[PDB]
């Protein structure tokens, strides 16, 4: 009973909710930094036609 | 050179986003007007039926 009062179930719910929220924020931050639109940058105006013919 | 087309594309995409959002807002306004007309007619009907 002393242990259950110390680490209550509501406390575990709060901890797991915080873990979920922080995991979501890390995923969003680390996928924002990996957007291929930068290294791609300028895209074909012909929309891959030149690269199609090159392939 | 190619940057001009990119700028035009960005402006067109921004206008498309703004117009789409305005389309949602006009749809919601239309729904609200529909509900308000229905409610006015219903109120007149039940006042015909005797309740205040």
């Amino acid at each position: 009973g002393e242990k259950i009062k110390t680490v209550s179930p509501e406390r575990t719910e709060r901890v797991m909710d915080s873990v979920m929220e922080q995991r979501d924020q890390i995923e969003m931050m680390t996928e924002a930094l990996s957007d291929p639109s930068l290294s791609e940058g300028i895209l074909d105006f012909e929309d891959d036609a030149a690269i199609d013919e090159q392939l | 050179n190619w940057l001009f087309g990119k700028k035009r594309k960005e402006d067109a995409d921004a206008l498309a986003t703004l117009k789409g959002q305005q389309n949602r807002l006009q749809a919601e306004a239309r729904n609200l007007e529909r509900q308000s007309d229905e409610q006015k007619i219903l109120a007149s009907k039940m006042l015909k039926a005797g309740n205040k």
